[PDB]
Formats: C-alpha cells, structure tokens, sequence
DNA sequence: AGATTCTACCAAAAGTGTATTTGGAAACTGCTCCATCAAAAGGCATGTTCAGCTGAATTCAGCTGAACATGCCTTTTGATGGAGCAGTTTCCAAATACACTTTTGGTAGAATCT
DNA sequence: AGATTCTACCAAAAGTGTATTTGGAAACTGCTCCATCAAAAGGCATGTTCAGCTGAATTCAGCTGAACATGCCTTTTGATGGAGCAGTTTCCAAATACACTTTTGGTAGAATCT
C-alpha cells in the first residue's frame, strides 16, 4: 500500500487532512481530492515561510530558525504580512523602524 | 511599602513598550492612560478565557483557553497551541 | 484630385485617395501627409529650403485645397532632388536605419491605413489566446535597447496581434528571420495588410528592412515546439491570457537550449527564485528572471505601469546547485 | 493521550528548502499554529461555500475557491497551481 | 567499463559501470554523488533517448563514451 | 560629567528594543495583575504557566502596536511627544472606543 | 444681497444629511462604476439590481464612517478642514493600509 | 448580440458634490480640494475588493449573474456585514 | 398535539431552529434543549430591538418601524451597538452628531 | 421553492411589545438578517466550543456559553435567564 | 539549555477490499428578471465670481520631560507538597434511526385597507 | 405605493410513536505541573538640572465656501426580447459504511550532540 501523500507527491499527510476535514464538521461529505489539494496548499505555504525564514536566519548568521526569523520573514513580505495581518507571532518583536521626523537634524 | 497591582506595570516597563513601538518622547500622563488601556485589554481577554475554563468544568485557565479567547477577539496568537 | 507624395529615392510612391479617408477623429489622411513631408525635409536639407516657397504655412488637415498646394510644391521639390542627384551630387544610401521619431510615424501610418475600424481588434473574451493586450511603441523600444538582436538569433512573436513588435524590430535590427504568428481571425487579417503597407513605406524612405512574415497560424500549435527549440528570442504577450494558456507555454519553453531569452508579461518563477529543482509547474528553474524597465506607454485600468520581465536561460545555475553537493 | 501536530511534516519541508537549517521548538510551535490556522480558515471558507450553494460535499473545487478568497494574489496563484498539481499527480496513480 | 556523464556547465562525472547495468542503476549512481532526481534526469546518447529498464549494451555504450544528461522539469 | 542630549538615548533605546524580542513588563507583577482580574470573574482559579505567558505575549504585542499608532497620531499633530489624546484617537479609530 | 458666512451652510448641510438616510451618490453613475470594475475582473457578467444597491449601501456606509474618522484626524491636528493625510492616517490606523 | 459600449472613467461619476454630501453625513464641515480624488481612489479599492470576492462566489456557483447574496457574502467575508438584502 | 415552541412558552419556532442547527453542520449531534435555548435567546434579542425601534418610531411620530428606527435603536443603545458593531443596517443613516469645535461662536 | 424567514415570529413579538406599531418590509428584512446573523454567530461559537472540548453534541449548555461569549453584559444576563427558563419549562412539559 | 539520534512499545490511524447508498451533473425546460431602447424633464452637476477666514509660517518663553546619578526593595531563580488535570471503567439518560400522521408556513392571485 | 387582509392548495415541516444506539456524566485515581516559600539576583524609585519641545500670539496669502447662471444627464415610467436562473427526473461516478491488515506517528527513557 502506498500512502495517499506519496501518490500525491506530498510531504504533508493527506490521510490526516482528510480525517481532520471530516471531523471538523465542515460538510456532511468530503471528496477524495479535497484533502489532497488542501494538504498541498498547506505544504506550499509552509515552504514559503520556511524559505524566507531560513533566509532571515542566514542574514542573521544563524543556522536555526527561531520566532524572530519567522516574524522578519512574514512582516517583510507583503503577501505573508497581509495573510497574517491579524496574527501575533510570539517572541517575534517588530521590524526596525523609526519615523523620520524623530531622527536628529544631522 | 504596599503597591496596587496595576501599578506594578511600571513607568519604565511602559516606556520600553513605547520604545519598541518607535516612541521618542512621552507625556507624563501616558503611564496611567496605558495602565487603564491594558486593564481593559486583560479584562476582555481573561473574561472569555475564564468562560472557556468554566465551560470545561476546570479550575485551571489553560493556554488553550487563552488562545481561543484571543482568537475570538481577533487577536490570534501563534506559539501556544491550537 | 488625389494627393501623392513622391518617394525621396524614386521607389514606389505613396498614394492617398480622393475623397480623403477618415479613420476616426484622431486620424485623417492629411495629418499623415504633414508628418511624412516633415520628416523628409529633416532627412534632406535642400528640400526644406524649397517647401518654404509656395506654401504660406496656413495649411490644414480638414480642407483639400490647403493640402493640394503642399503636395504640388513637394512633388516639384522631389523632381529637383533626382536631377540634383543625377549630376555630381551624391544621393542618400538605402542602407540607413530610421530614427525613433521617424520609425514611430511609419508604424502609425501603416496601422491607420490597414485598421480603418479599431473596435473590432478590441473583441475578446478574457483568459483566451485572443486577448489583444496594450502593446506600445515604447515597450518595443525597451526591448530593442535592453537586449540586442543579432544574426545568431531568431525572433518569433507568439500571439503577435497586428505584429507591430516584429516590424519595429526589423526596421531597427536584423536576425536570420523574424516571425509573428497570431491565432485570432481579426488581427491576422489586419497583419497581412500591415506587412504590405510597411514594406511599401520602408522602401519609400529608403531604409533597409529585415526579413519578416506575418502569418495566419496558431501560436500554441504543436508544430512550434521544435521551432522554439531553435529560436532564441521569444516575445510572448500574456496580458490576461490565463494560467491555463501560460502553463502550456512553460512546457514548450523547456525545449529551448541555453542563451535563449523570453520576454513575457509575467515571471514564470521569481526574480529572487532559489535554485533547486522543486517546481511542478514553473520552468523557471533554469533561467534567471529580472525585470525590464517599467512602462508609461501601457497603462492598465489600475493606473500603474504594466511591468514586463526578461528571462535569460542559463542552466548553469541548476547544474551548479548539484555540483556543490558532490563537493568536497 | 496522543498529541498530534504537523511538526514532523514541517521539518521534512524545511529540509527540502534549507537542508542545513534547523528550527527551534518555539519556532516549530509557531509553524504548527500557522498550519492549523490556515487549515481552519480554508476549511471554514470551503464549508461556507458549499452551504451557500446547498452542496453536501466539500471537494477540491471548494478548496480552490476558498484559497482564491483567502490568500493574497501571488500566494493564491502558486497555492492553486500546487494544489492542482497534487490532485493531478494523485489521480494518475494505480 | 568507463562512462562520462556530461552536464552543460561542462562538468563530466565519471561513473564506473559495467555494460550489464540498466539506465535505472546509472541514474541512481549519478544521484548518489550529485543528488539528482531520476525523473528529471534525461539521459540522451547518439540521438536516442535512453529509457529506463534498458541495459547499456543496447545503446552501444562502451568504454570512454560520453552520455549527455539534459534536465527538464517535469514533476507531475 | 558627560551628558547625552535629550532624545539621543531615547533613539538609542528604540533601536535596542526594536532589535530584540524579550518581554518588557516584569513577569511576576504581570502575573499578579492577571490573577487579580480573573478573580473578579471566577474565584479560586489556577493558571497554567503557558496561559500567563500567552496573555503577556498578546498584551505586549497589543500595546507595542498601539504605541505605533499613538505615535503616528502625535506626529500627525506635528508633535513628537505622545499624549493621552493620541492613544484615545488611535483607539477610537481602531474601533476599540468607537 | 444676503450671504450666510462660510461654514454656516456647511453646518446646515451636516444637520440635513445626518437626519436622512437616502443614498448620496447618483445611482446610474455608481452602477456604471460597479460594472466597469467588475468587467475588468471578468467579462460578460450580469447583475441583479439588488446586488448593485447592496454594493451602494455598503460603499456609502463605508465612506461616511471613513469621513467621520478622517474628521477626527483633522480636528486632532487643530484643523477643521479634512485633507488627504487625514484619510490616510485613518486608513492606516484601521489596518486598511497599516 | 451586437456591440456593447466601452466603459471607461466612470470613477468620475462619483462627483465632487456627492463626495461633499457623504462627508457632510460624516460630520465634515470643510474639505480640501485634494479630497475628491483621494476619495475616488479609496472607493475604487473598496469596490474592487468587494466585487472581486462577490464575482468569485458568482463563478464558483457557475452563474453569470452576480446576486445580492454574492455581494452579502463578500461583504461578510470582509467584516462589513450588511443587513437588508437577504444577508 | 403541541409544538415544542408552546411547551417551552416561546413565540420563536423551536422545530425550525433545531432543523437549522442540524443542517448547519455545527456538530454531529444537537440536543433537544439546544434549539429551545437558542430560539428563546433569538426571541429575546428580537423583543429588545423591536421595543427600542418602536420607541424611536413613536419619537418620530411614526406608527411603522423603518430601517432608520432600527438604526437609531441600535446606535443609541450601548450594548446593541456593540453587538452590531460591524454590521451595516441598510437605509439606516447615522446618528446626528456634530463635533463641538465645528460649531460657531464661543462659550 | 419555499423560502423561509423569521418574519411571522418577528411580527408576533412586535405585537407583544408595541401592539399598534407595524414594520415596513425593508425593516423586516433587516430583522430577518439580524436573527440569522445572531443564530449563526451563536451556533458557530457553540460548534467551536464543543469541538474545543471534544464533544460531538451541542446542548443547551454550549448555547449558554456561546451566548455569554457573544453578548455584551446586560444582554447576556437577560438572554441567559430567558433561555434557561425556556428549557426548564420545556423539560417540565412532558 | 535545548535540539538530535536511537531503541522500544502500540493504540491509533491509515490503507486495502467489498457492497450499498447517494449527491449532484446533463438534460430538458419553465419562467423570472436582466439588459436595453424610448421619451420626457427637472433635480442637480458644472463652472465662475468673490472674499471670509483658515492653514501655514514664524517667533518665543514657560515648563515639562529626558538624562543621570544615588540607593534598596520587589522580582527572579531554584526547590518542594498537593490541587486537579486527565486516563480508565461503568452505565443510563438521551440522541439517532425510521414509519406514520397531522399541522403549518409559504405563496400564488385578487381585493380592500391605511 | 406598500402593507396587512382573506381563500385555497400543500409539500415540506413538525410532531407522535417503538426500536436501537451510545455520548459523556460520574466516580476513582495516577501523574503533572501549579502555588508557595527561600534566597541568590538584577531594576526601579526618586530628586536635580536644563535642553528643547509644546502651544500661545501674530500675520496673511490664497484656498475653499457661498451664491448664481446654465443646461446636461439622471431619474422615472414602460415595454420587450431572451439570457439564464432555477425546478424536475434520470442515474452513474464517487462517497459512506464496515471489516480487516498493515505502518506509523506519538510517547517515554537513555544518552550523546551542538
Ligand atoms: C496582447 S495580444 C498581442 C498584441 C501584440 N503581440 C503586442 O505585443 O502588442 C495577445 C495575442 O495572443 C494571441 N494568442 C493567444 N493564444 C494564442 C495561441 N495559442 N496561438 C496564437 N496566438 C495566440 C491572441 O489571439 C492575442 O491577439
């Protein structure tokens, strides 16, 4: 037997996503492709954030992604920032940003 | 020397929050205003968290009770479960 | 009477019919006239000196009478130029390239003289290989300045439209051949005529044109798959052609071998794409994507430039990613 | 009692994207929250879509429309292509 | 029986195969050392596409012959 | 006696706190505040440790972002000093007062 | 010839419109804007008349409420005249551009 | 079906007096000349966003007609719940 | 026979509410008291809004409640205003409210 | 196809509070939106609540907690009394 | 200190096989209501004139906040009994499932009210 | 003109009546991890001094409101073709429903690694 994930060429668990959809009371029935499509979407979004987060760890001279890096990756990316516009990443801090009028008159 | 709890949120702690928020100069009246605002924030979130605690027949407020409370208040928090 | 403007190198004159053809309230025959003469006086000083006489400089676009004096002197000037050039004076060479300002006038006339009803070109349903997107003189110019077309290239414009991108490029540059194929019935019919008006006029100003054929054909045809492989400059309009249309094209681009360039209205994969073959849709894994300079000649309904992207095939990057893992 | 999370799958993806990059516990917990959050938003939107159209079934089509409604421009386009690709691949397999 | 497998970066990787080896084993040998996926790997020789499950004798792959590895993409 | 001009150190602190992520309110006092508020809704409650921390991470992120809006309001009025009316304007527009 | 002072009629207009509920943008022009925008998203769409009225009721409520916030921003700056920067600050605090 | 006039520049149908009226209902007494264009730009974004989602619901249902319900659902999704139109 | 609404002393339809709860996919099961409790709450909130809107109508010398009356009722009531804080009542208009600094004169 | 609405029930309640007051169709449409809106809000809060507690049943207890979470102070108090009373009565009648 | 590697245990899942059940697509079509053309006209949009008074600039002094040095009390950290959060077992009140029987909210059409 | 007033039709509800199933309250209990205490530990409170910010007072260019003349285009009233939404019946591709075999992710403990 081959896992539905492998058949779909995915790392995320199709079987689990199907199960979670069924028990989440979203609809009376859940078609076969739904959990595959959804798993693929979750995998892709995950790759996107880890891709940018990893880059932030790199720029910071770090090999391990910590919350700060996820925050920097999300807030510096226009689209991810909007998707997560009402989300707070614990231990994320904020982007360095000082309003120009506050700087000394060099 | 005694101390009202909300006063435990000190002027220096408030100034640090303000600094992370990009604030350069602060009016003396800001501290009390901030305390009032923070209390309202906590009252709203804690009230809901405790409502979930009681519904679950528990005596202990869990992180999940807080996460669910924050989420319904439009303040979704990542990192503590859910 | 008609209005003729006698070729400045005696080859295939321009003829404008009587009564005057009005296309819309922004193009009439006369306005084309005025610009043609304007440019010929600027190409050859001796004619400019002569156009001053016999014209009071009171001529106008909407009266014939006013035009008939302007043509008559001009035609009289052209007879003087050929006698001048028949003696010891040297004439102009027909191996010259047109300038930007002149070239703009030549493409504009050729459109107007073919297209006598632009509304019909605007007929499209979106998410189809038939969207006639807004292509500008300026956009083709960014293309001509930024990547340089050589005799070791081949040009093919998939979804050509009238085909104004190919024709502009041929007047200015030269490749082994330049092609334009567009599937839509309406723009093709116009394109055939466009080729004719364009050839008649390039020889009229005495300027070398490159080899081109504007063809009635389908650009997504399976015939092109082997042709694309041999073509190393692809321009491909994709204003709102749809993802579906885009995907099929991504499969065919794979057939291109290194040094190819692909100019498209979108990235196929990010400018700042990470190398490692992961994509199951994008072919932009073997090619670097960078932005060609933003426009002001096209403006969408959003009111912000339409951006275009240059992709340059260098499979050297993907191969190197793998190489790094074999080291040390 | 088992406590399931997306941690192991997030890790597999991390290795595909950044082979020599690790992730702390707190960061992973954030990623788990992220996946659960997007799962719920997409699922809820798909749920509403089917109810609005009086359908008992959530199929790949409701997941697709949910994605286009929830994700910003480019993210939606790539998510849709990734989803379509996976269902194709999946459907073509004994 | 010696082979060179050429990428278009002008890198030739030598593999020590025998002619009894399938195309599928060879691509596995290329994957071992450069981390290259088999499906994305298209081995071409002499205008023939070397197809999986085929011995090397079949394509007249002998000692000190250069096979061309062209990539492609795929997925799906 | 060296002395930095008014504002120089403020700017220094902004740079420092915007680079870090640690909580800025001290834990115990925050915890006491939390328990006291909760006692008004239900007596004799306990708190998981992660529950108090989540409340603090959320409360601090809320105040920091509110201070950002407050700052834009003070600047809008051509000031560089935040005042209570700036926090009030921000909360009203956010709809927390409206 | 009689003249109300500047501001007098403006105040009268405020009282008049805050007393009524009819839509303030002309109907056909708003319907054309809706159709133009929709058409650029997808060709050949039709619209139920109540769908256009729903968009209009929502668009006007949105704009009236944004002008209230904008007004508060101008007043905050000691002005009585709303300006583009007030609308921008209001939208930024609301998270419409943040 | 023959022809169908081209729609362009209809944002200008949102006139200066209409915008002035909307600001009066919002309690505004004085208005800078730059406000009109700024408001048109803001209204266009608002409309593009709601119409995009509404049409997305229309297409999903495989209809060619945008319904009041497609708009109500789009408004609800955006946190602008509207009562009075079946929603 | 007797309706579940009569047994519960309600005007709102318990049967309907039970059905809507089942069709809405809120949970695998819905207990008998759920729709009763819910219908009761909906009925109570509607009594409250109509009480206030009819008063607004009376205040405006009208006998028929129109959207403007529903809006005046909701917006002039602190709790209903909050519950409907993100809701737009079509043809509701807004509450008369002119910021002080905008009024003429002084004192 | 028959399309339901709470109209007749809204009307019955209107008559109890204000006997001689009527309601226009547009206001009744607004009242029907209001009832559906609150029904969905309370039902959704109840659903999540039950899921959070791993319960497959929405009982009056979940509706009561949803009501407390959703309604402002004094309205929640009165809604709670009315619902409790309605259930106690309901259960006494059979 | 916290992330990684490894061995061992197993209920929970997830995948495969079998048979029944069913949602909703295509197919055909009734019928609402959407797009569109017409004609008339007055409610308003447009464009201009004129000047009231607002926003923007400039100047300046009181005084509030920032910076800082001085000193101790509240917080942080690490260690330890139990308050209950959970895992397990038992058991029935109460919730599906299913067949009738009866009641009722819609609603199509015409008529008079308010 | 829009609303509350009746007549007749009724399928879809809602309700009444047995059989069968089972979710989760209830009781007991083990294992966390929470509350609390002691002490090692790292800010905060407070008064002094003055830099520079806020806001008051003053001035004026010119924006923007008020009033007006003119007439365009939205609104209103109607009609009509027909696009297409939505009702009805047929009927399979795909989903639910077990039952059974296999694999797998999560948990617990031990110990090394970064
Ligand atoms: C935006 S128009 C091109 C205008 C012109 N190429 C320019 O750059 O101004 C895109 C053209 O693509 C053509 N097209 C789309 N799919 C096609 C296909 N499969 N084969 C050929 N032409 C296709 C359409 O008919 C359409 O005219």
């Amino acid at each position: 037997a081959k896992t539905r994930s492998s058949r779909a060429g995915l790392q995320f668990p199709v079987g689990r996503v199907h199960r979670l959809l069924r028990k989440g009371n979203y609809a009376e029935r859940v078609g076969a492709g739904a959990p595959v499509y959804l798993a693929a979407v979750l995998e892709y979004l995950t790759a996107e954030i880890l891709e940018l987060a990893g880059n932030a760890a790199r720029d910071n001279k770090k090999t391990r992604i910590i919350p700060r890096h996820l925050q920097l990756a999300v807030r510096n990316d226009e689209e991810l920032n909007k998707l997560l516009g009402r989300v707070t990443i614990a231990q994320g801090g904020v982007l360095p940003n000082i309003q120009s009028v506050l700087l000394p008159k060099k | 020397v005694l101390r009202d709890n909300i006063q435990g949120i000190t002027k220096p702690a408030i100034r640090r929050l303000a600094r992370r928020g990009g604030v350069k100069r602060i009016s003396g009246l800001i501290y009390e205003e901030t305390r009032g605002v923070l209390k309202v924030f906590l009252e709203n979130v804690i009230r809901d968290a405790v409502t979930y605690t009681e519904h679950a027949k528990r005596k202990t407020v869990t992180a999940m009770d807080v996460v669910y409370a924050l989420k319904r208040q439009g303040r979704t928090l990542y990192g503590f479960g859910g | 009477l008609e209005l003729r403007l006698k070729s400045p190198v005696g080859a295939e004159p321009a003829v404008y019919p009587w009564p005057l053809p009005v296309y819309d309230k922004h193009h009439d025959a006369a306005h084309e006239i005025i610009e043609t003469i304007r440019w010929v006086c600027e190409e050859i000083p001796d004619l400019k000196l002569a156009m001053e006489n016999y014209v009071l400089i009171d001529y106008d676009t909407k009266s014939f009478e006013s035009m008939q004096r302007l043509c008559d002197k001009y035609n009289r000037a052209i007879d003087s130029i050929h006698q001048l050039w028949k003696g010891t004076t040297q004439p102009m060479k027909l191996n010259t390239r047109p300038s930007t300002g002149l070239l703009r006038h030549i493409l504009q006339q050729v459109y107007n003289h073919s297209v006598t009803d632009p509304e019909k070109l605007n007929n499209y349903e979106p998410f189809s290989p038939e969207v006639y997107g807004e292509t500008s003189f300026d956009l083709v110019a960014q293309m001509i300045d930024e990547i340089k077309m050589t005799d070791d290239d081949l040009f093919v414009d998939l979804g050509s439209g009238v085909g104004q991108v190919v024709l502009q490029v041929a007047a200015a540059t030269n490749c082994k051949h330049h092609y334009g194929v567009e599937k839509a019935d309406i723009p093709a019919k116009y394109a055939e005529t466009m080729d004719r008006e364009f050839r008649k006029w390039m020889k009229w100003y005495g300027k070398k044109h490159a080899e081109y054929t504007l063809e009635r054909g389908d650009f997504l045809s399976e015939e092109w798959r082997e042709r694309i492989a041999n073509t190393s400059v692809i321009f491909v309009n994709n204003f709102a052609f749809g993802p579906e249309v885009d995907h099929q094209l991504k499969e065919r681009f794979a057939n291109m071998k290194e040094g190819g360039r692909i100019v498209s209205s979108k990235p196929f994969a990010p400018l700042n794409f990470r190398i490692n073959s992961r994509n199951l849709s994008d072919i932009g894994t073997i090619m670097r994507v960078v932005e060609l300079s933003p426009l002001k000649g096209s403006v969408s309904w959003t009111g912000k430039p339409v951006s275009y992207y240059l992709h340059t095939i260098d499979r050297t990057i993907l191969e190197n990613y793998f190489s790094s893992l074999k080291n040390p | 009692t088992r406590k399931e999370s997306y941690a192991i799958y997030v890790y597999k993806v991390l290795k595909q994207v950044h082979p020599d990059t690790g992730i702390s516990s707190k960061a992973m917990s954030i990623m788990n929250s992220f996946v659960n959050d997007v799962f719920e938003r997409i699922a809820g939107e798909a749920s509403r879509l089917a109810h609005y159209n009086k359908r008992s079934t959530i199929t790949s089509r409701e997941i697709q429309t949910a994605v286009r409604l929830l994700l910003p421009g480019e993210l939606a386009k790539h998510a849709v292509s990734e989803g379509t690709k996976a269902v194709t691949k999946y459907t073509s397999a004994k | 029986m010696q082979i060179f497998v050429k990428t278009l970066t002008g890198k030739t990787i030598t593999l020590e195969v025998e002619p009894s080896d399938t195309i599928e084993n060879v691509k596995a040998k290329i994957q071992d050392k450069e981390g290259i996926p088999p499906d994305q790997q298209r081995l071409i020789f002499a205008g023939k596409q070397l197809e999986d499950g085929r011995t090397l004798s079949d394509y007249n792959i002998q000692k000190e012959s250069t096979l061309h590895l062209v990539l492609r993409l795929r997925g799906g | 006696p060296h002395r930095y001009r008014p504002g120089t150190v403020a700017l220094r602190e902004i740079r420092r706190y915007q680079k870090s992520t640690e909580l800025l309110i001290r834990k115990l006092p925050f915890q006491r505040l939390v328990r006291e508020i909760a006692q008004d809704f239900k007596t004799d409650l306990r708190f998981q440790s992660s529950a108090v921390m989540a409340l603090q991470e959320a409360s601090e992120a809320y105040l920091v972002g509110l201070f950002e809006d407050t700052n834009l309001c003070a600047i809008h009025a051509k000031r560089v000093t935040i005042m209570p009316k700036d926090i009030q304007l921000a909360r009203r527009i956010r709809g927390e007062r409206a």
